[PDB]
RNA sequence: GCCCCAGGCGGUAGGGGAGCGUUCCCGAUGCCGAUGAAGGCCGACCCGCGAGGGCGGCUGGAGGUAAGGGAAGUGC
RNA sequence: GUGGAGCCUGGGAGUGAGGGCGCGAGCGAUAACGUCCGCGUCCGAGCGCGGGAACAACCGAGACCGCCAGCUAAGGCCCCC
RNA sequence: CGUGAGGGAAAGGUGAAAAGAACCCCGGGAGGGGAGUGAAAUAGAGCCUGAAACCGUGGGCUUACAAGCAGUCACGGCCCCGGGGGUUGUGGCGUGCCUAUUGAAGCAUGAGCCGGCGACUCACGGUCGUGGGCGAGCUUAAGCCGUUGAGGCGGAGGC
């Protein structure tokens, strides 16, 4: 008797405000819908979660002093070419790349993680272009 | 059928034989044979006997028509190495390696 | 009489190369590097002979504790239900039912959360 | 200077794929519209000598 | 209908007609073995605690074998430690017959 | 290395070559250099104890016997010194050719009789080894040879 | 009194033990061998914990050599 | 207290560059991944395994082998995990 | 090779028999292709066997968003044999070998790769263990005789 192997499937598509959340620990239960450890059948090896649509990612929130004490980096491979980024000015900027650059820091480093976090839609304002998918709502 | 022939010891670098042996490979051997004279390569000339002696045998030997005659194979091989002195400065003598080649062409017969 | 070398290493290195089929490069043409990437395989081959077993156990708790969610609990308290509810079905079977029969699943939810 | 020299050998993988880049063209020829032949084209044809209509070559 | 016995140290879901190996038995080939049952599904979903009452499953012994090869070979670097063992885990073959459900 | 037809020159300096160091090409490191420990000229030769030799030759003999292997003779009778004469006096003593022959007599013309066949090992009496009766599966003792064997193992 | 029960079994310098393989000797005026020796190539099969041994196919074309012991230029 | 305990006689050694850590001191500067002793420990030889992100000697634990079974140890139980 | 003294290599094998490939074909030749010889011609003289590194041709699987002591474990895909074998997409895990060291994956030593050569022996004593013999005794050394792979004599001398 040797262990269940789930022949594919297509993938069940996700729909979660992020409307007033927290920003950690939204990008906690996204990550889990991503790597579809949520399905009791989950392998470890495919890609079989959820695709996690998410909306309104300007309007997420943060505790303490994270809005503008918060820095995001980058390092553009240049003498000096440290970017700083408050959260402040990224939400001010690209917003949907701060729950985004959480999701992913939270999906498993390597090709998978990579195809996960391709099944990443993160959009600000309420609206989303995903609806000949079928997208269900989850209230997390 | 097939029909092939071989040119052993042939005093060129495998290598650079195959480069030209690679421009006929599969061709027909009407498109092999223009190739070949417009193929500027010492190679060519090397290759170029090789496929006449194969198309020979297949029409003389082998009971096949010279229109219908493809490359069907071809490969070259390296041969034993003609090994010389090259002096080099203060007294030291490298090892030249002159090489050799093995040139095989097999040829069949495209039917159609 | 002199007992010359002979057949005796070139047997014992292809032994060796056989067993170092697939191995990219060297590690497959040259005996000494097949006997370096050779040292490395049974290492890890035992190493993960035992590993094997935890990866498996990490793979149905997993899939257990997804199904359990299901069923508003979680894997901690479904564990702890099913040792006071005196089933001691193992997780590679807990987690094999959790998918093939998730009704017989249904009622070991149901026993655990009764045994607390 | 000193003398730099190859740290290591270069695998097969590694050489044949420095030599991705060394295949020949084949020649580009055209058929002479006199005699067939082909020919480098913009070459008077070595075979009947006739280039742009015209018998330029005694072959 | 289907079961979940227990040999070996080992849990298996068992059905009727299953050819499964499961560790070494003390049974002859050709005899029966009444297996443990801890649960049973498909209709009465009888869950055991930990056994059921007094339902069995009956296994009829196939043969008995030895695993393949395994190559066991430990290795320690800087000290001349290499050891290659051989292994060969024995089995016994099981069919299923019934399930005393 | 020091038996080998080279010279004693080092063959290249200790240092500063980049080759490995080295002295004379007839150090056993090199390709037809010296052996190390290989054989020489050697006598293997031991004197075990003179009591065991009688000992194992008495014990030999008397195995011989226990199986019913060993036989005595008086004469060699149609015999002399003809191989034909002696397949008549073994074939009349019950010795076919089936069975290995450790043949002990001091007669000459019987040794010459009977010491080209393959199953047959001549000896003269002085000759009774022990390795030579195991070898052979009947032992043949012309009583002679019987005689002498007594007197050595007394 | 071959089974049963329990216990021990990380290892470098190192001590001890038990085996495998190589050359040669006795066995052998024997036995194996042109219906194919040694060697080579391959095998996912068999035996062995392992060093290994067998068996089978191919190459090879003329040698090889058991049980049981012996002796070493014996294993990179 | 029957233990890879001990004692007695022999045979074969190897080792006589240790190192970290806790504790007790000297030296040093109530410096050193310092140095020098003492007690213990581990590494050395456990660069095998779990934790400590990684990491000989810190924490856990002494790897005969196999299992797609079970309980734990330190450490952990939001995601990577 | 060295002025010289001197140093000092490498290099064996067709087949039973040259029957060593007439003639023809491409080619200037070399070489090859037919023909022929032969049990065998990948025994064709660059000759028995023909390993390995090494270089090619062809086919299977695979690979151009990917992080790697190159393996290993798991699943999966494809190809092949009728559960195996081959391949490797993802997931886990994972610090070459040797040497020397307190400590090396170590950016400390050696090693391009492969094949063959390559290192604890022998003699005589000594010491202990051991297998036998004989035992208050045990044993011979030269040499002598015999044998032509036969052993015996020999008591000097040793313990
Ligand atoms: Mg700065
Ligand atoms: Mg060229
Ligand atoms: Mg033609
Ligand atoms: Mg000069
Ligand atoms: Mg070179
Ligand atoms: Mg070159
Ligand atoms: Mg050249
Ligand atoms: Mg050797
Ligand atoms: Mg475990
Ligand atoms: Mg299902
Ligand atoms: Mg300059
Ligand atoms: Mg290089
Ligand atoms: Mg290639
Ligand atoms: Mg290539
Ligand atoms: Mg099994
Ligand atoms: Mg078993
Ligand atoms: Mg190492
Ligand atoms: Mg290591
Ligand atoms: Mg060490
Ligand atoms: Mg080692
Ligand atoms: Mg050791
Ligand atoms: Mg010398
Ligand atoms: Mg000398
Ligand atoms: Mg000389
Ligand atoms: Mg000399
Ligand atoms: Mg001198
Ligand atoms: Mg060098
Ligand atoms: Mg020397
Ligand atoms: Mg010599
Ligand atoms: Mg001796
Ligand atoms: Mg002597
Ligand atoms: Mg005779
Ligand atoms: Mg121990
Ligand atoms: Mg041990
Ligand atoms: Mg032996
Ligand atoms: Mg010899
Ligand atoms: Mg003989
Ligand atoms: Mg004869
Ligand atoms: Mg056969
Ligand atoms: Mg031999
Ligand atoms: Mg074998
Ligand atoms: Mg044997
Ligand atoms: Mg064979
Ligand atoms: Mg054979
Ligand atoms: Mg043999
Ligand atoms: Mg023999
Ligand atoms: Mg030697
Ligand atoms: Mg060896
Ligand atoms: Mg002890
Ligand atoms: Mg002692
Ligand atoms: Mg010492
Ligand atoms: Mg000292
Ligand atoms: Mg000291
Ligand atoms: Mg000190
Ligand atoms: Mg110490
Ligand atoms: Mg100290
Ligand atoms: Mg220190
Ligand atoms: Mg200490
Ligand atoms: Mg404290
Ligand atoms: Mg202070
Ligand atoms: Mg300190
Ligand atoms: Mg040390
Ligand atoms: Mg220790
Ligand atoms: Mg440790
Ligand atoms: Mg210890
Ligand atoms: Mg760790
Ligand atoms: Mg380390
Ligand atoms: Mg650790
Ligand atoms: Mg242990
Ligand atoms: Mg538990
Ligand atoms: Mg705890
Ligand atoms: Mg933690
Ligand atoms: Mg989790
Ligand atoms: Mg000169
Ligand atoms: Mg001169
Ligand atoms: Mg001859
Ligand atoms: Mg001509
Ligand atoms: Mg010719
Ligand atoms: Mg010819
Ligand atoms: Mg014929
Ligand atoms: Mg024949
Ligand atoms: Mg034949
Ligand atoms: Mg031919
Ligand atoms: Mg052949
Ligand atoms: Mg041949
Ligand atoms: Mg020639
Ligand atoms: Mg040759
Ligand atoms: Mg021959
Ligand atoms: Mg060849
Ligand atoms: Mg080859
Ligand atoms: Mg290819
Ligand atoms: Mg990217
Ligand atoms: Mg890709
Ligand atoms: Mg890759
Ligand atoms: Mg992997
Ligand atoms: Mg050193
Ligand atoms: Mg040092
Ligand atoms: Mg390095
Ligand atoms: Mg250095
Ligand atoms: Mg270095
Ligand atoms: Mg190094
Ligand atoms: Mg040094
Ligand atoms: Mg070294
Ligand atoms: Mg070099
Ligand atoms: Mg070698
Ligand atoms: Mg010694
Ligand atoms: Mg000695
Ligand atoms: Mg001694
Ligand atoms: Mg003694
Ligand atoms: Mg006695
Ligand atoms: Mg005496
Ligand atoms: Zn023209």
């Amino acid at each position: 008797m040797k262990t269940y192997v789930p022949k594919q499937v297509e993938p069940r598509w996700v729909l979660i405000d992020a409307e007033g959340k927290t920003l950690g620990r939204l990008a906690t239960k996204i990550a889990t819908l991503l790597r579809g450890k949520h399905r009791p059948d989950w392998t470890p090896n495919v890609a079989m979660g959820d695709f996690v649509v998410v909306v309104n990612a300007d309007k997420i929130r943060v505790t303490g002093k994270k809005l503008e004490q918060k820095i995001y980096t980058r390092y553009s491979g240049y003498p000096g070419g440290l970017k700083k980024i408050p959260l402040e000015k990224m939400l001010a900027t690209h917003p949907e790349r701060v729950l985004e650059h959480a999701v992913k820091g939270m999906l498993p480093k390597g090709p998978l993680g990579r195809r996960l976090f391709k099944r990443l839609k993160v959009y600000a304002g309420p609206d989303h272009p995903h609806q000949a998918q079928r997208p269900e709502k989850l209230e997390v | 059928m097939e029909a092939k022939a071989i040119a052993r010891y042939v005093r060129i670098s495998p290598r650079k034989v195959r480069l030209v042996v690679d421009l006929i490979r599969g061709k027909s051997l009407e498109e092999a044979r223009n190739i070949l004279r417009y193929t500027n390569k010492r190679g060519a000339y090397f290759v170029a006997k090789v496929l006449e002696s194969a198309a020979a045998n297949a029409v003389n030997n082998h009971d096949m028509l010279e229109d219908r005659l493809y490359v069907k194979a071809a490969y070259v091989d390296e041969g034993p190495a003609l090994k010389r002195v090259l002096p080099r400065a203060r007294g030291r003598a490298d090892i030249i390696k002159k090489r050799t080649s093995h040139i095989t062409v097999i040829l069949g017969e495209k039917h159609g | 009489p002199r007992a010359k070398t002979g057949v005796v290493r070139r047997r014992k290195h292809k032994k060796i190369l056989k067993l170092a089929k697939g191995y990219w490069g060297l590690r497959s043409k040259s005996f000494r590097k097949a006997r370096e990437t050779l040292f490395a395989a049974g290492n890890y081959a035992y190493a993960h002979r035992k590993r094997r077993k935890r990866d498996f156990r990490r793979l149905w708790i997993v899939r257990i504790n997804a199904a359990c969610r299901q069923h508003g609990l979680n894997y901690s308290t479904f564990i702890h239900g099913l040792k006071k509810a005196g089933i001691e079905v193992d997780r590679k079977n807990l987690a094999d039912l959790a998918v093939r029969e998730p009704q017989v699943f249904a009622e070991l939810v149901e026993r655990a959360k009764a045994a607390q | 200077a000193k003398h730099p020299v190859p740290k290591k050998k270069t695998s097969k993988a590694r050489r044949d794929a420095r030599r991705s880049h060394h295949a020949l063209t084949p020649p580009t020829l055209v058929p002479c519209p006199e005699c067939k032949a082909m020919k480098p084209p913009h070459t008077v044809c070595p075979e009947c000598g006739y280039y742009a209509g015209r018998k330029v070559l005694e072959v | 209908m289907f079961a979940i016995v227990k040999t070996g140290g080992k849990q298996y879901r068992v059905e009727p007609g299953l050819k499964l190996r499961v560790e070494k038995l003390d049974a002859e080939p050709g005899a029966t073995v009444e297996l443990p049952v801890l649960l049973l599904g498909g209709e009465k979903t009888v869950v055991g605690t930990p056994v059921v009452e007094g339902a069995s499953v009956v296994a009829e012994v196939l043969g008995h074998g030895r695993g393949k090869k395994i190559l066991v070979s430990k290795f320690k670097a800087k000290v001349q430690y290499r050891r290659k063992k051989g292994h060969r885990q024995p089995y016994t073959e099981l069919l299923i017959k019934e399930i005393r459900g | 290395r020091g038996e080998v037809a080279y010279s004693g020159r080092k063959i290249w300096p200790q240092k500063h070559t980049g080759r490995a160091r080295h002295g004379d090409i007839g150090a056993p490191i090199f390709v037809g250099g010296g052996v190390v420990f290989g054989p020489k000229p050697r006598d293997y030769s031991y004197t075990l104890p003179k009591k065991v030799r009688k000992k194992g030759l008495a014990m030999a003999v008397a195995d011989r016997a226990r199986e019913g292997k060993l036989l005595l003779v008086e004469a060699f009778a149609g015999v002399n010194g003809k191989t034909k004469e002696f397949l008549a006096w073994a074939k009349e003593a019950g010795l076919d050719g089936s069975e290995s022959v450790l043949l002990v007599t001091g007669n000459e013309l019987v040794r010459r009789a009977a010491r080209n066949l393959p199953w047959v090992v001549t000896l003269a009496p002085e000759g009774l080894n022990v390795y030579d009766i195991v070898r052979t599966e009947r032992l043949v003792m012309d009583l002679d040879a019987w005689e002498v064997f007594q007197n050595r193992i007394g």
